[PDB]
RNA sequence: GGUUGCGGCCAUAUCUACCAGAAAGCACCGUUUCCCGUCCGAUCAACUGUAGUUAAGCUGGUAAGAGCCUGACCGAGUAGUGUAGUGGGUGACCAUACGCGAAACUCAGGUGCUGCAAUCU
RNA sequence: GAGAACAGAAAUCUCCAGUAGAACAAAAGGGUAAAAGCCCCCUUGAUUUUGAUUUUCAGUGUGAAUACAAACCAUGAAAGU
RNA sequence: AAGCUCGUAUCAGUUUUAUGAGGUAAAGCGAAUGAUUAGAGGUUCCGGGGUCGAAAUGACCUUGACCUAUUCUCAAACUUUAAAUAUGUAAGAAGUCCUUGUUACUUAAUUGAACGUGGACAUUUGAAUGAAGAGCUUUUAGUGGGCCAUUUUUGGUAAGC
């Protein structure tokens, strides 16, 4: 049965993993700022790889979480680049989905050689209403099965609105 | 070299009881203590401050002091051929009221009763406790119960 | 040892009466290897008191032999004859404590027959002499009295 | 759940469940321990907490103390009571919270005797001040805020409750730095702002400010203010009188009730499923193996 | 350079396992403990004969091993390698020490010297299962192994069905019923406790109570 | 009887799957002027109680369910142990005598009790 | 575990599960989950006075510790610590 | 050794009763940690091998690892359970109950806390057994190589070690 166990988008989170800090990063940052309206967060390396050329606590990436109408634009604007075709992976078992696109230019946003060109990770996480249960401070419960976001239901959801393709087996 | 620090040898003793770790339930702190109260002593390993030393574990003493977060218990420790008086500053999480006197008090309150309840009738009391007496004569019946006759059994192996 | 003392059995072959309760039952339990006991008859309680019965009077261990001695120290509790004594013991009277502590421990000679048995310090039930031997206590004591 | 997840014999067996009031996500015991316990040389002295809690729009203030058999309400007041004293709208806002604290304070102080002595500030300019003990006379009734799981933010309305219980006469020890109008960047209160929130100047200002920039929204929320003809301005007088009403008779009225205890009982057993007997469960299994097993 | 077994026959010390605390200890000379047709089913081998200790002592790993080879050797060449299932029922977990040898008795703590199983009275050492029609052949196996062991051990015919926990009829009653189901080399029994549902899945040939 | 706030003992309250929940209450839920917090009004803050919903929370019921709790001459007077002997045995060890006495096992029964305050067909 | 450009066994992002299987300088053992662990905010109580007490014990000393009294402070909405 | 103050008093290498403490023995391992034998059933876009192959996030065999339910065996420095023997305290006149003073501590509070004044109840007055009595003080010798037996027990192949 269904009233308001609909299927909103929780948040959209973009990711630019750049194996280094400094200019090449803060330029990657600028990309997420002028693309999100919000100011982005930076991630430090967690340990050290040397084949990846990275030190613990370096700053090594940037990313931003975007919720509400703002999400939908960026989602579609990039779903454009993907030509509305994803794959039967991408969709997690827990009901979210994500994709990658190189060259952020392919979604509005001009060029400017002072910035360069970067790739992006798109990760849409979905949920129904009443997710607050799992997230408030007090009486923090969990969501009943008949209300947890599943893979099946999201691919469906994705197929309906957007009218994009799922592809593969 | 040998080792003989304060909490030495206490591995299991200050350990915490299976599936009973964590916060101490609040009744431990709602309990109230007066001078003269008899307490039993048991260290709560979760509470490092105000801890009794191991020797006083499982010991019963008398409160002689009541402070903000503690009671002062006095135990008779026997060192040598003699007892000395020892005074313990214990936090309330390591102390509980003894029931070692509950049967006495229950006995007395009740001895006051049947003492009046007898006098005000016509004396005849008897209120010292007596030990288990041997049992008395009696007649066991066979009606519905003839003796079953057992013998000892052969030796067998099953294995 | 401590118990052997509390029962006033402090030298060999001496004997006393004990009133059975849980709280003395255990005492006997604790000293079985060192004693022989059982249930005495009217006959042997009588001949214990008539022949080897001494009272404790300001200590001193005074021989019975006249009823005035008992009345003197035990009359307080009824009891004014050697037979009034014997009665209190055998019937475990309400003043058995006083009645029985008044008697010095009996001092028996070794058995005249002998011990039955070749080795004493095993249980009666294993062919030895110690433990509860119930009514067979009278045969022994009578040989020792 | 998922197959490769799920729990084992071993896991569940060694599992130490939390308390309950913690499983329930209701009680923070770390705070409770430190709220409740008493100085051991003060013996049977109760340690009363002012318990303030916010339902999805009711305000609960109970003065509560502790017993090992379970806690104890000296007195309660709920902000749904406010209609009795001239408040019908927005009973979850800051000023409702003040009012109810004011209710709770007067009410117990009333039933305690310290009623006529200890009035606390009747005036109310939102000055910072806790009630001072009377020279030769009973020390005031002392009580400690039980925020509960509320976050302490400056401006939070749980401190609203506090302000009126403190203005009401209670001794409820507190600092001024979480009341609305506390200067972040100077250790200093603006009192005009706190008088505003006590009287609901922030709500009324929203009302006035929407009555010419947007009546689409102003009609949706603030609907009831229309339907009872109460445009902004009047809002402070509503509360200025609510203060009068409350002090002039706080003594609590129970609900008139209708339908006895007995009745509520029976009509709710109708919807109460009851357990099953093992003889019944046997018959459900044996039936299940008649069916599921015996080759259809 | 191995000391005579004599030096370690009795259980004089407390269990000295290989541990974080021990560590540098040699391998156990006996390393296989199930030989013969061990893949075989419970139904295959009804008869079961045991080698059984009559002593509280210590069996070396080396004598465990030697014995193991003796009985398996005999049992196969007289009745074939698929005839029987031999289970060494005893693992040598206790490390024996040695004071190898400026000094003399000053600080004398042994280094690991070898392993030994510590064994009770009544404790089974070997177990064998076969076809009834092999009894003699099996018993001769265990009789010869005996010569490899300190202390007296005695061979005892089981009442049980193979390595099963059930005497011969009670297993039969349970089997010619529905309750039993074949596993690797052992077997599984239908429980009356637990989920009716996946209890019915397993053991289909129960739930008629007949054949 | 339900529910809520505060609880006490802290699994007979937990876990897994499914179903049912009147009324009130809780809840989810709407908003961003104001105090306040964020990469993000998701959390946290405030405002509305108006615009919506029992889907989730919550409560209850089902299950030869997992776990957990209780009981029993179920196992077992078994293991182990205090005491005794110029007891057996080459030893290793083992019987016996007066006492104390488990754990696993197996079978049955059970699945939160309850204190203060307010509310409720 | 399941998901996301370059990106791979290992970079960064998300969600589910998670009784602690981690972390708490150090040996090890106790102990700890809205914490005792991780992130942040504010700090000097690591302070002043002189007694009592527990361990080791001679019931000496020393080390270390515990509960108070008299100060002055820190923090927190507060109970407190 | 010298005594001294008292004396049915108070005392105890003992039991009983009531109430605690404990993690050894045993036990356990289809309970945690750590060891250990065996198969059986699963799962890989994924450790490698091999056939088909242009490949495949291809299929099929395969051997490994993991998973599930089983199986044989273990722990001084493992453990849910958990003895016996040992072990703390209590069994009244220094007790139990009523009335209602003192204070600067403490409570919202003559509230509490401590110490009391006045009043009520005697030896079945509060288990056993014993007691050639109990308590207390001073001063001083010798000693400060120990060895043995049963049981528990460490090192050692062992020892009259
Ligand atoms: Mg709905
Ligand atoms: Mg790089
Ligand atoms: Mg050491
Ligand atoms: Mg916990
Ligand atoms: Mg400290
Ligand atoms: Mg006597
Ligand atoms: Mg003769
Ligand atoms: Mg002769
Ligand atoms: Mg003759
Ligand atoms: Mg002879
Ligand atoms: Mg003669
Ligand atoms: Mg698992
Ligand atoms: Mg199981
Ligand atoms: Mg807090
Ligand atoms: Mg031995
Ligand atoms: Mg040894
Ligand atoms: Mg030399
Ligand atoms: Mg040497
Ligand atoms: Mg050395
Ligand atoms: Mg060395
Ligand atoms: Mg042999
Ligand atoms: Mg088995
Ligand atoms: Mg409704
Ligand atoms: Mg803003
Ligand atoms: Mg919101
Ligand atoms: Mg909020
Ligand atoms: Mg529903
Ligand atoms: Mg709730
Ligand atoms: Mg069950
Ligand atoms: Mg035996
Ligand atoms: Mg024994
Ligand atoms: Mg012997
Ligand atoms: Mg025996
Ligand atoms: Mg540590
Ligand atoms: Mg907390
Ligand atoms: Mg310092
Ligand atoms: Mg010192
Ligand atoms: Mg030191
Ligand atoms: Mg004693
Ligand atoms: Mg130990
Ligand atoms: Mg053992
Ligand atoms: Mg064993
Ligand atoms: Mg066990
Ligand atoms: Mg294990
Ligand atoms: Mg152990
Ligand atoms: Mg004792
Ligand atoms: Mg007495
Ligand atoms: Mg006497
Ligand atoms: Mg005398
Ligand atoms: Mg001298
Ligand atoms: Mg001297
Ligand atoms: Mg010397
Ligand atoms: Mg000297
Ligand atoms: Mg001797």
């Amino acid at each position: 049965q269904n009233p308001m166990r609909d299927l909103k988008i929780e948040k959209l989170v973009l990711n630019i993993s750049v194996g280094e800090s400094g200019d090449r990063l803060t330029r990657a940052s600028k990309v997420l700022e002028q693309l999100s309206g919000q100011t982005p967060v930076q991630s430090k390396a967690r340990y050290t790889v040397r084949t990846f050329g990275i030190r613990r606590n370096e700053k090594i990436a940037v990313h931003v979480t975007v919720r509400g109408p703002k999400a939908e634009e960026i989602l579609e604007r990039g779903l454009k680049v993907k030509e509305y075709q994803l794959r039967d992976r991408n969709f997690s078992a827990t009901g979210n989905f994500g994709f990658g696109i190189d060259e952020h230019i392919d979604l509005g946003i001009k060029y400017d050689p002072s910035i360069g060109i970067f790739g992006m990770d798109f990760y849409v996480v979905m949920n129904r209403p009443g997710a607050r249960v799992t997230r408030r401070k007090r009486c923090k419960g969990t969501v009943g099965n008949s209300h947890k976001t599943t893979k099946e239901d999201t691919v469906s959801w994705f197929k309906q609105k957007y009218d994009a393709d799922v592809l593969d087996k | 070299g040998k080792s003989h620090g304060y909490r030495s040898r206490t591995r299991y003793m200050f350990q915490r009881d299976f599936r009973k770790h964590g916060a101490v339930h609040l009744s431990t702190y709602l309990k109230v203590y007066k001078v003269g109260d008899i307490v039993d002593i048991k260290a709560n390993g979760s509470i490092q401050k105000g801890m009794p030393h191991k020797f006083y574990q499982g010991k019963t003493g008398v409160v002689y002091n009541v402070t903000k977060s503690s009671v002062g218990v006095i135990i008779n420790k026997m060192v040598g051929n003699r007892y000395l008086e020892k005074r313990l500053n214990l936090r309330v999480e390591h102390i509980k009221h003894s029931k070692c006197r509950q049967e006495f008090l229950e006995r007395v309150k009740a001895n006051a009763a049947k003492r009046a309840e007898a006098k005000a009738q016509g004396v005849a009391v008897q209120l010292k406790r007596q030990p288990a007496q041997p049992r008395e004569s009696r007649i066991v019946s066979t009606e519905g119960n003839v003796p079953q006759t057992l013998a000892p059994v052969p030796y067998e192996t099953f294995i | 040892r401590k118990v052997l003392q509390l029962l006033r059995l402090t030298r060999i072959n001496s004997g006393t009466f004990v009133k059975v309760t849980k709280a003395t039952l255990e005492l006997l339990k604790l000293i079985e290897p060192y004693v022989a006991y059982g249930y005495p008859s009217y006959s042997t309680i009588r001949q214990l008191v008539y022949k080897r019965g001494f009272g404790k009077i300001n200590k001193q261990r005074v021989p019975l032999s006249d009823n005035a001695i008992i009345e003197a120290n035990l009359g307080k509790y009824g009891i004014l004859s050697i037979d009034d004594l014997i009665h209190e013991i055998i019937t475990v009277g309400p003043h058995f404590k006083q009645a029985n502590n008044f008697l010095w421990p009996f001092k028996l000679s070794n058995p005249s027959g002998g011990w039955g048995v070749p080795r004493k310090f095993k249980h009666f039930i294993q062919g030895g002499s110690f433990g509860n031997r119930e009514e067979f206590i009278n045969k022994l004591v009578k040989s020792m009295n | 759940a998922f197959q490769k997840d799920a729990k084992s014999s071993a896991y569940s067996s060694r599992f130490q469940t939390p308390f309950r009031r913690r499983r329930e996500g209701k009680t923070d015991y770390y705070q409770r321990k430190r709220l409740v316990t008493q100085h051991k040389a003060k013996y049977n002295t109760p340690k009363y907490r002012l318990v303030v809690r916010f339902t999805n729009k009711d305000i609960i203030c109970q003065i509560i103390s502790s017993t090992i058999t379970g806690d104890v309400v000296l007195a309660a007041a709920y902000s749904h009571e406010l209609p009795r004293y001239g408040i019908t709208h927005g009973l979850t806002n800051w000023a409702a919270a003040y009012a109810t604290g004011l209710l709770i304070a007067r009410r117990t102080l009333q039933k305690l005797g310290l009623d006529e002595t200890y009035k606390g500030v009747e005036e109310v300019e939102g000055e910072y001040e806790l009630t001072e003990a009377v020279e030769d006379g009973p020390r005031p009734f002392k009580v400690f805020l039980d925020i509960g799981l509320q976050r302490t933010t400056t401006g939070a309305r749980v401190f609203g409750a506090l302000k009126g219980a403190s203005d009401g006469g209670l001794y409820v020890p507190h600092s001024e730095n979480r009341f609305p109008g506390w200067d972040f960047e100077t250790e200093e209160i603006d009192p005009e702002l706190l008088r505003s929130y006590i009287f609901g100047g922030h709500v009324s200002q929203y009302m006035e400010e929407l009555a010419d920039d947007d009546e689409e929204r102003f009609s949706e929320l603030f609907k009831g203010y229309l339907a009872d003809d109460i445009d902004a301005d009047s809002l402070e007088d509503i509360y200025t009188s609510a203060h009068e009403a409350i002090r002039a008779d706080p003594a609590f009225k129970p609900t008139e009730k209708k339908f006895t205890k007995e009745q509520y009982a029976a009509e709710s057993k109708k919807y109460r499923q009851t357990k099953l007997s093992k003889e019944e469960r046997a018959a459900r299994v044996a039936a299940k193996i008649a069916a599921l097993a015996g080759q259809q | 350079a191995r000391r005579p077994a004599r030096c370690y026959r009795y259980q004089k010390n407390k269990p000295y396992p290989k541990s974080r605390y021990n560590r540098a200890v040699p391998d156990s000379k006996i390393r296989i403990y199930d030989l013969g047709k061990k893949k075989a089913t419970v139904d295959e081998f009804p008869l079961c004969v045991h080698l059984v200790s009559n002593e509280l002592e210590q069996l070396s790993s080396e004598a465990l091993e030697a014995a193991r080879i003796c009985a398996n050797k005999y049992m196969t060449t007289v009745s074939g390698r698929d005839a029987f299932h031999l289970r060494v029922r005893v693992h040598p977990f206790h490390v024996l020490r040695i004071n190898k040898m400026q000094q003399g008795m000053r600080g004398a703590w042994g280094k690991p010297h070898g392993l030994a199983a510590r064994v009770d009275i009544g404790q089974i050492i070997f177990s064998v299962r076969t076809k009834d029609s092999n009894k003699d052949v099996v018993v001769e196996g265990l009789r010869r192994a005996r010569y490899k062991f300190p202390g007296q051990q005695k061979i005892i015919l089981s009442k049980k069905w193979g390595f099963t926990n059930l005497d011969r009829p009670e297993y039969l009653k349970k089997r010619e019923a529905g309750e039993v189901k074949d596993d690797g080399a052992f077997v599984k029994f239908l429980s009356k406790k637990g989920s009716l549902e996946n209890n019915i899945r397993e053991f289909p040939e129960y739930f008629a109570a007949q054949a």
